[PDB]
């Protein structure tokens, strides 16, 4: 269906949160890994 | 009816993203512009430009990424992916810096399609077009940064780069090379952006502090209707605060209005008039008077004396690193250095 | 059912989501959860942020170079810790850690307890445990309970001090160590001197506190004034001049805490940047100016090894390139070093006389751990990059190093400002809200309307 | 001991079980009286895991 | 390091004081929840 | 005159569409990099292609119309 | 592993009581 | 009518031209104290020895500077921190070689200041309004404690403290730049957005309220006419502003609710410079900018330069150069 | 198959946006 409200915009909203967290985390691991570290 | 006006219908359609006539220069320009950045600063290279790495690729971070600018050996070059330099390689023309100018003459198409928008929507609505012509403020700004400065210098190369750290590198060039601080037309520059968001910050306060009491909530937003005939707020209150505060006030509320509009816009008029000249290097470098006096007097010392010496550390230090195509070799003893450091 | 039904909503309360809070203000039994709740959040962090600092720390290695500000803590009290603050014994560190961590759990649940299951207001359960912001009495009674408890937690310190191990003596003779203090100083001449001294260089207020037995003696009369006010508050009533000066209201006292705090903040900031004495440099770091002091000894030291009369050597400007004097004459070093003169430290006491630094210590009595400790000190200052970069902005890459001072006196001051701005915030809309007008201007009844003209 | 290893393990399940599981309780409409009964079980249980992880602690 | 009984939950230690972080985030799941209301 | 973002975000259409689409693009992204086609492409130097084993200068473009025989020389010269 | 796996047991806690409570009507 | 109540009444009247107020009471003689002795001295003050190496620079007008170069020049390093009030001297010629104009005036200003921001709040509740335009104030007034007072204590000087000049400031300024890189720091970046953002915000505020103005003069006056002080009606249409804005970008991203939009106008630059003040405040502790110098290396191991390294070489510039007769040892560590 | 010029512009940036992403959190793995 293209029914609108079957998955609960707060659930929406955490896990896309964080995916973003996970993304930009992974973003700052890369800064201490790697290219970029220095090492 | 014919099929200009059926295509204009279309064009000026209330729909959610509005597409105008204005928007066939737009949205292609500022696409392009926006991902063309992106795509250089994850994807590109300006090791044969600049001897720099520039992308996440390389393992740059979002500051030190950049779209940098082409070799000074191309000069002026438009570049263009077809033309004499790249001859339609699209690799060798990324190699080059051709994206640098894709990203300049298609965001400056795209400026130009913005404030197309901005009068073609302002006309349609029927209101005065008051925010496109403060948009040339940034037109302005763009222009005399992006392409009228590069082109009375030597090359596209000393174009600013589109990076985070690589802006603030062309800052530290114009200090060191320009003296950019010591030119009035920055300082209106600063003045209008200080001053604008100094206005934009105690005209917020202000409304939001001489509310009226319009609903019951302890949080005041609920308590405004889009419709409603009232100011939300009292003017005549405002006024006497910031009388007896400052000793003048805002009294009428059109002025104050366009005065938001005047400051901030004429302060970046007047930078890029500034940058104009250092197109040509026609500074605020010196004065003529402190010199001699200086040249003469050993013991005469002021902070203007003091900050030419910061800058001549800068064009020593950093020349042969920024300006490779110069082959700058400084032996160790000729580097300007005070004690010790 | 309906999703207004509850008073957990703007319609009921009068504030919005992202005022939430404000919604407790005459909630006692959830207001009550709330700071239970957060108090263990408090000690969780005590807790496991300890256990972290104790799994990363190796032991032999500086504190200062491993990103640690907790261990230090609780090793400047004596545990864990022996002659020049070398680590003899971790396992203190790991008790203080878990009880910590423990302690978040009971405070936790019972501040879950409160906040969502409990009563939502205590009146109605209890005369004790209610209370009404505006009761001045009931106010100044809870307030005396806590300030003997505060009081309390002062004299744990001279306990400590005093019958249950001593404290990290960076002072201590013939070298940093722990030591029983069994003389503190009670003198109120002392003890309120430092509360009258000026805090500009070479004075430095309460900073300036530089031994144990002041340090212990000051805790002894805060924990004593502390609970003789808390007996006062419990026994007394708000005076009329008191009641005619203040606001009385939930919001009125949150605003005086919050000023309270920052100026607290500010203090503490001042106190970990300046202090090494209840700041120990062993495990902290040096202070700026103690490592700028270093850097001249340092030079002073390696020239005077090559041949230097370090006395008589005449720098660029004129003035001593190693030592010169202070504006009131005390011989001091030189370079930009100048500035840090009042700068005090066990490493570099042994060469001072009566008038400043000593030419015949300088020259005969350097030992080679003075000379360990001045390298030490100027290579590990308190400068250094966001990302943990040691040194000046302009250094490479290669040394991970942020001075703990830093961190602590960075994220102080930040916080300390922060409250400043929340004691305007709320001390002018406690006054606002007090007065009625809180909630913008009466369009019927403008005061300024009311007015003559200004002209 | 190092059973210890497992007693210790116990807490920290024990834990995980307890932090999702008060919360729920206390804010649930139903069956209270019973979950009412095992927070109190959970609880005496806690306190009883930490007594037995603490003194086990100085034998491992 | 730890003592060498508790190694075995060295990671864990090591998550443990962001928790305090994941309570403030937890407050905005919540309030999604109940529609900010 | 067109659906609410909301109501497509919360739909269960939308989910299973893009529970497909956005995985496959964000690995074929990462594709692009792990088998270093991206440094083709764009003519980005790999980590052991800056230079030449013993050089330590720069293939600067120094010559505007040659420019791309210049580059191919210097990709060259990596032995 | 380890250390991404306490991670992702421990985050998913606070957004499965606010889940469990939702399901059941619970007092949000 | 007691003659204290009198003078309260008179102190706290909403009816004075300018208001006065207990705050007012102090702030009123300390600034007039800093306005004189800064306008005295920028004339007429000799050279100061501002880095404590008998290398006094002339600040005044009369000793050769212009509007550009001249400033209040801050006090000699070998003060340091102390206190340097005209009663420590020994004679008003020490006490301008060594800088005393600058305590004095920097001193008075930050307390006469910190008394205008209390004053503000004062008048709010004399005139009962809400109370937070003080706040607004506190974005300004913090960065001016940062440059005058918490920079000097994080350095352990008042001649590290801003100049009261022009191109004193610039000074400051590069120098800062050297020694922190204040440039690759969160909290300057975030101080830039506020300002650019505060400026492009006062522009479009004040263009799509310009452009909304309800017809109510003709064309050979000014339209500004068409308001009056004090008129209870709105003087441009707002649905009209937002119709124009909404489509500008698209419907959802422009403000209807004029609450909304002034407290966005208000936030904006004064948390971003919040932010600016707290940059300058903590790298007072030597907390500074990203380091990136030699973060991309080859497979060999050689440094490939990014344009942070490039941004390194400026600063090095500027820093072996300034004070150039002050350091005597490697390290410039503060 | 019908579109919306919404729709063309939601995917003119979401599309390249996930594809980038992925690119980015390959890079983080890579070692000179
Ligand atoms: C109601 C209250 C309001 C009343 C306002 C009016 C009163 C004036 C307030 C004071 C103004 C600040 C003076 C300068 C502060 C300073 O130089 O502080 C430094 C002193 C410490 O001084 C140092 O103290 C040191 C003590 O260390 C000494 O002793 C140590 C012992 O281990 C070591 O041995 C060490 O090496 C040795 O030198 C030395 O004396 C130094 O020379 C000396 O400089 O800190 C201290 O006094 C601690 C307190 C200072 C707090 C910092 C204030 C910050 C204000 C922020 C405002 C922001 C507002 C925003 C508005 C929007
Ligand atoms: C309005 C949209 C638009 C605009 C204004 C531009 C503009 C530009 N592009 Mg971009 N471009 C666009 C969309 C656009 N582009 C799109 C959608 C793509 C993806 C396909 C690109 C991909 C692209 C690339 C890859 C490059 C450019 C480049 C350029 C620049 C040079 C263009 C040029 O020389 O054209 C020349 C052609 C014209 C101007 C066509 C004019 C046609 C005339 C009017 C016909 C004459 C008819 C006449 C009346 C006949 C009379 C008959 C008579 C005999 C009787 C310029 C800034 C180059 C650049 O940026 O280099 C740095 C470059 O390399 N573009
Ligand atoms: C320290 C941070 C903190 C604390 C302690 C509180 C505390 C509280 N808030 Mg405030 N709040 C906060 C931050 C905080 N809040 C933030 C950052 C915001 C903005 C997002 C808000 C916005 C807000 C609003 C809008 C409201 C509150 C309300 C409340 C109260 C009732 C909550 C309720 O009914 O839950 C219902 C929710 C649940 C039952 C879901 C689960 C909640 C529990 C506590 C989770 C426990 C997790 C933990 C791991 C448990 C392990 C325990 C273990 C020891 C056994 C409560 C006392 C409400 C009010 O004032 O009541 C009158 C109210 O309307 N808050
Ligand atoms: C007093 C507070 C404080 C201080 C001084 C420190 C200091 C330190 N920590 Mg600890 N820590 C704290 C609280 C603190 N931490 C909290 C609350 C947590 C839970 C997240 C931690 C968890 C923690 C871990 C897990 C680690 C440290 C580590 C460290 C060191 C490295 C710091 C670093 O690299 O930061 C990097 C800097 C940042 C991330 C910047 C923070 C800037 C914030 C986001 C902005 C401030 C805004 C302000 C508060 C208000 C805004 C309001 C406005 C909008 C109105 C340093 C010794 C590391 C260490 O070395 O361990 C041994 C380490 O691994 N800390
Ligand atoms: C400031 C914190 C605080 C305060 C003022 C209260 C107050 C209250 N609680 Mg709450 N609570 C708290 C924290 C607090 N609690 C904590 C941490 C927990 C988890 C253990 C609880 C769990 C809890 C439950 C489950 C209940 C209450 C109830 C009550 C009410 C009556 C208590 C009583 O009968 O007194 C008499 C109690 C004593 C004489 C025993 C006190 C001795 C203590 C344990 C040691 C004292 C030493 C020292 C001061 C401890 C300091 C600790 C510090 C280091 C952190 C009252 C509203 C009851 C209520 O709400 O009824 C509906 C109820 O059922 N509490
Ligand atoms: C958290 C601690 C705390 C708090 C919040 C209060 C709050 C209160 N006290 Mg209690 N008090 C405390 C601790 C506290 N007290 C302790 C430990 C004692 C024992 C000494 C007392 C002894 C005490 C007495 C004897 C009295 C109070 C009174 C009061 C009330 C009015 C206070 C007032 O006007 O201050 C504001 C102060 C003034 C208006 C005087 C001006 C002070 C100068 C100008 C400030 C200079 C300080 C400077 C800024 C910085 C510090 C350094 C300095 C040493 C140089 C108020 C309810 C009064 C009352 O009503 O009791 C029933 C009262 O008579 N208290
Ligand atoms: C509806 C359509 C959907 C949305 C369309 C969005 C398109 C607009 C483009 C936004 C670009 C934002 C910057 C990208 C940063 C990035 O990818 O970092 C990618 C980098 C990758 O990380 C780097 O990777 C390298 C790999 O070799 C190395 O490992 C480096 O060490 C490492 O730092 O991440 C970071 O630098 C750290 C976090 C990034 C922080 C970004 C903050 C942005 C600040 C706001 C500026 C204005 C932009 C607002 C956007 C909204
Ligand atoms: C150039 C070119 C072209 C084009 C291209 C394009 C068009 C592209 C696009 C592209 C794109 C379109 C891309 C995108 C990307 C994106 C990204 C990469 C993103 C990222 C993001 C992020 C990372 C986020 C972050 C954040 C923020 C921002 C804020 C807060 C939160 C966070 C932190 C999360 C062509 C072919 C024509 C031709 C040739 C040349
Ligand atoms: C109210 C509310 C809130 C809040 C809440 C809170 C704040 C709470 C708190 C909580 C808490 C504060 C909790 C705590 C917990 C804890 C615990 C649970 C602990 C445990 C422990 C253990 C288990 C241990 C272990 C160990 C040992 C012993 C040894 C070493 C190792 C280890 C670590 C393993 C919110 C915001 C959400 C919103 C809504 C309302
Ligand atoms: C422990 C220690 C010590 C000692 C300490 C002490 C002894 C302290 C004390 C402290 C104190 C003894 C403090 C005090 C404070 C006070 C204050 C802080 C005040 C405040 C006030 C106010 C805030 C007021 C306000 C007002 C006015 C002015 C007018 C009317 C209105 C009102 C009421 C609002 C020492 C250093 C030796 C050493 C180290 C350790
Ligand atoms: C000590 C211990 C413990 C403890 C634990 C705990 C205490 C926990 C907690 C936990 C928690 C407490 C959690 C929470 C989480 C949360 C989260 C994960 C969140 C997120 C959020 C987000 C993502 C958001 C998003 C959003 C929204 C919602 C709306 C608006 C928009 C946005 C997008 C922002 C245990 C048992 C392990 C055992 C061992 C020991
Ligand atoms: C983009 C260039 C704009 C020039 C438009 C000229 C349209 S031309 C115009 O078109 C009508 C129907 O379309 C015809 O009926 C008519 O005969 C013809 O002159
Ligand atoms: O005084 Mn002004 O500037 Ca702060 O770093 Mn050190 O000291 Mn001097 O040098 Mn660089
Ligand atoms: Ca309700
Ligand atoms: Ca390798
Ligand atoms: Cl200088
Ligand atoms: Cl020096
Ligand atoms: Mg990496």
């Amino acid at each position: 269906m293209s029914e609108g409200g079957r998955i609960p915009l707060w659930i929406v909203a955490t896990v896309a949160g964080m995916g973003v967290i996970v993304i930009v985390g992974l973003f700052f691991y890369g800064a201490y890994a790697g290219l970029g570290s220095s090492l | 009816r014919g099929w200009f006006d059926i295509l204009d219908d279309w064009l000026k359609r209330d729909r959610f993203v509005f597409v105008g006539w204005s928007g066939i220069l737009l949205f292609p320009c500022a696409y392009l512009a926006l991902g063309g950045w992106l795509t250089g600063t994850t994807f590109v290279t300006s090791w044969y430009t600049h001897g720099l790495a520039s992308s996440y690729l390389e393992g740059c971070n979002f500051l030190t990424v950049a779209v940098s600018t082409p070799a000074n050996s191309m000069g002026h070059s438009l570049l263009l992916l077809w033309g004499p330099e790249a001859q339609g390689d699209f690799t060798r023309w990324c190699q080059l810096g051709g994206l640098w100018t894709f990203i300049a003459l298609h965001g400056a198409f795209g400026l130009i399609g913005f404030m197309l928008r901005q009068f073609e929507i302002a006309r349609l609505v029927g209101v005065r077009p008051y925010n496109a012509i403060a948009f040339s403020a940034p037109i302005a700004v763009f222009v005399s940064v992006f392409l009228i400065y590069p082109l009375g210098q030597s090359s596209w190369f000393f174009a600013p780069s589109f990076g985070v750290a690589a802006i603030f590198r062309f800052l530290l060039f114009f200090q060191g090379f320009h003296n950019w601080t010591l030119n009035p037309f920055h300082m209106m520059g600063v003045a209008g952006v200080l001053g604008g968001a100094l206005l934009c910050a105690i005209h917020g306060a202000t409304v939001e502090n001489t509310l009226f009491q319009d609903g019951e909530g302890a949080s005041t937003f609920r308590a405004f209707n889009p419709t409603q005939a009232e100011e939300t707020y009292s003017m005549v209150t405002a006024n006497r605060f910031w009388s007896q505060i400052f000793g003048i006030a805002f009294s009428n509320k059109r002025w104050l209005h366009f005065f938001m509009l005047f400051v901030p816009v004429t302060g970046l008029w007047m930078s890029a008039i500034g940058v104009v000249g250092l197109a040509l290097n026609l500074r605020s470098y010196d004065f003529i008077s402190q010199e001699i006096r200086a040249a003469e007097d050993p013991e005469f010392e002021t902070f203007y004396t003091k900050n030419l010496l910061l800058n001549e550390g800068i064009r020593a230090w950093m020349a042969p690193q920024d300006q490779p195509h110069e082959n700058f070799v400084f032996p160790e003893e000729v580097l300007p250095r005070g004690n010790a450091l | 059912n309906s999703i207004f039904a509850t008073n957990r909503d703007q319609e009921s309360s009068g504030f919005a989501w992202w005022a939430g809070n404000a919604r407790l203000i005459n909630l006692s039994g959830k207001l009550l959860g709330a700071h239970v709740a957060h108090a263990g959040l408090i000690v969780f962090w005590a807790g496991a942020m300890t256990l972290f600092e104790l799994a990363h720390f190796i032991p032999e290695k500086p504190m200062y170079e491993q990103g640690l500000i907790l261990i230090p803590h609780i090793a400047t009290l004596g545990w864990g810790v022996g002659p020049g603050g070398e680590v003899v014994d971790t396992f203190p560190f790991f008790v203080v850690g878990v009880v910590h961590l423990i302690s978040s759990a009971v405070l936790g649940f019972g501040g879950v307890y409160h906040a969502i299951r409990g009563p939502e207001t205590l009146e109605e359960y209890s005369s004790f445990f209610g209370y009404d912001w505006k009761d001045k009495n009931k106010m100044t009674t809870i307030l005396g309970f806590h300030l003997i408890v505060l009081g309390i937690g002062a004299l744990l310190l001279v306990a400590k001090a005093m019958f249950f191990g001593g404290l990290y003596d960076t002072w201590a003779p013939g070298g940093g160590d722990v030591r029983v203090i069994t003389n503190p100083t009670l003198d109120p001449r002392v003890i309120f001197g430092y509360l009258l001294k000026s805090p500009f260089g070479g004075e430095g207020w309460i900073v300036s506190v530089n031994n144990l037995e002041d340090v212990v003696g000051g805790h002894i009369w805060i924990g004593l004034i502390c609970i003789a006010g808390g007996i006062w508050h419990i026994l007394t009533t708000p005076f009329g001049w008191a009641r005619r000066a203040f606001i009385w209201s939930g919001e009125a006292y949150l605003s005086y805490s919050l000023g309270a705090l920052s100026m607290m903040g500010f203090i503490a900031t001042c106190f970990v940047w300046f202090n090494n004495t209840v700041y120990p440099s062993e495990f902290y770091g040096p202070t700026g100016p103690e490592a700028s002091q270093a850097q001249a000894m340092t030079f002073l030291i390696r020239d005077q090894k090559l041949g230097a009369n370090v006395g008589s050597a005449q720098g660029p400007t004129g003035l001593g390139k190693y030592l010169m004097r202070s504006p009131t004459g005390e011989i001091i070093f030189g370079g930009e070093t100048m500035r840090f003169w009042d700068f005090r430290g066990p490493w570099l006491e042994p060469l001072r006389g009566p008038n400043g630094l000593d030419l015949n210590k300088i020259k005969n009595d350097i030992q080679p751990w003075q000379e360990r400790r001045a390298a030490e000190y100027m290579t590990h200052a308190p400068l250094g990059s966001l990302n943990s970069v040691g040194g000046v902005a302009t250094e490479i890459n290669s040394v991970n190093f942020v001075s703990p001072r830093s961190w602590l006196a960075t994220s102080h001051f930040v916080l300390a400002f922060f409250f400043l701005v929340g004691h305007l915030w709320h001390a002018g809309r406690a006054r606002a809200a007090a007065a009625g007008f809180e909630k913008g201007i009466d369009r019927e009844s403008e005061p300024v309307l009311s007015m003559p003209s200004l002209d | 001991t190092i059973l210890f290893q497992l007693a210790l393990a116990a807490l920290v399940i024990l834990s995980f079980v307890m932090v999702i599981g008060v919360p729920v309780a206390y804010a649930s409409p139903q069956d209270w009286d019973r979950s009412k009964q095992l927070i109190f079980l959970g609880s005496g249980l806690w306190i009883a895991l930490v007594l037995v992880v603490g003194v086990l602690n100085f034998f491992v | 390091k730890l003592p060498e009984a508790y190694a075995i939950f060295d990671p864990l230690v090591d998550v443990l004081p962001v928790i305090p972080v994941l309570f403030l985030a937890l407050a905005f799941v919540w309030q999604a929840a109940v529609g900010f209301r | 005159g067109e659906r609410p973002f909301s109501d497509i975000i919360t739909s269960v259409r939308y989910w299973v569409i893009h529970s497909i689409t956005i995985p496959a693009l964000f690995i074929a992204g990462w594709l692009f990099v792990s088998t270093g086609l991206a440094y083709d492409v764009f003519g980005t130097p790999r980590p052991d292609s800056y230079y030449a084993q013993e050089q330590r200068s720069i293939p600067l473009v120094t010559d505007r119309f040659e420019a791309k025989q210049q580059v191919e020389t210097f990709l060259e010269q990596l032995k | 592993i380890a250390q991404l796996t306490m991670i992702a047991m421990i985050g998913i806690a606070g957004p499965m009581i606010i889940f469990l409570l939702a399901v059941r009507r619970g007092n949000l | 009518a007691n003659l204290w109540e009198r003078f309260c009444n008179w102190v706290t009247s909403t009816d004075n031209r300018l208001y006065v107020g207990w705050f007012g009471v102090i702030m009123i003689p300390t600034l007039l104290a800093a306005t004189i002795c800064f306008v005295i001295a920028f004339i007429a003050a000799p050279p100061v020895d501002i880095d404590g190496i008998r290398e006094p620079v002339s600040g005044s007008l009369l000793y050769g500077n212009n509007i550009i170069t001249g400033a209040v020049v801050p006090s000699s390093n070998a003060i340091g921190l102390h206190f340097y009030p005209i009663w420590e001297a020994a004679s008003l010629d020490e006490w301008l070689y060594n800088g005393g104009p600058y305590q004095l005036i920097i001193f008075h200003f930050l307390l006469g200041a910190s008394c205008y921001m209390g004053r503000q709040w004062e008048l709010s509740y004399r005139l009962g309004m809400r109370p937070w335009i003080c706040v607004a104030y506190s974005a300004p007034l913090a960065s001016a404690f940062a440059v005058f007072l918490i920079y000097p204590i994080g350095q352990g000087s008042f001649s590290d403290g801003m100049p009261l000049g022009i191109s004193g400031t610039f000074n400051f300024m590069i120098v800062f730049q050297a020694e922190h890189n204040i440039l690759m720091h969160p909290f300057h970046q975030l101080g830039v957005a506020g300002v650019f953002g505060g400026a492009l915000f006062c522009a479009m505020h004040g263009s799509l309220v310009t452009s909304s103005l309800i017809r109510e003069t003709t064309e050979t006056e000014s339209a500004n006419y068409g308001y009056k002080f004090g008129q209870e009606e709105e003087t441009y249409n707002i649905v009209a502003a937002h119709g124009y804005f909404g489509r500008l970008i698209f419907q959802y991203a422009s403000f209807n609710n004029s609450r909304s939009l002034h407290f966005f106008l208000a936030a904006w630059p004064v948390v971003g410079v919040w932010f600016a003040a707290l940059g300058i405040s903590t790298m007072a502790f030597n907390l500074n900018g990203f380091n990136f110098n030699h973060s991309v290396i080859d497979a060999k191991g050689n440094v490939i330069n990014t344009w942070a390294d490039i941004i390194n070489r400026a600063n090095l510039g500027m820093e072996v150069m300034h004070e150039r007769n002050a350091h005597n040892f490697p390290l410039d560590l503060a | 198959p019908i579109f919306t010029v919404r729709w063309v512009a939601v995917h003119t940036l979401a599309v390249p946006t996930i594809f980038f992403l992925g690119a980015i959190a390959a890079m983080q793995f890579i070692q000179r």
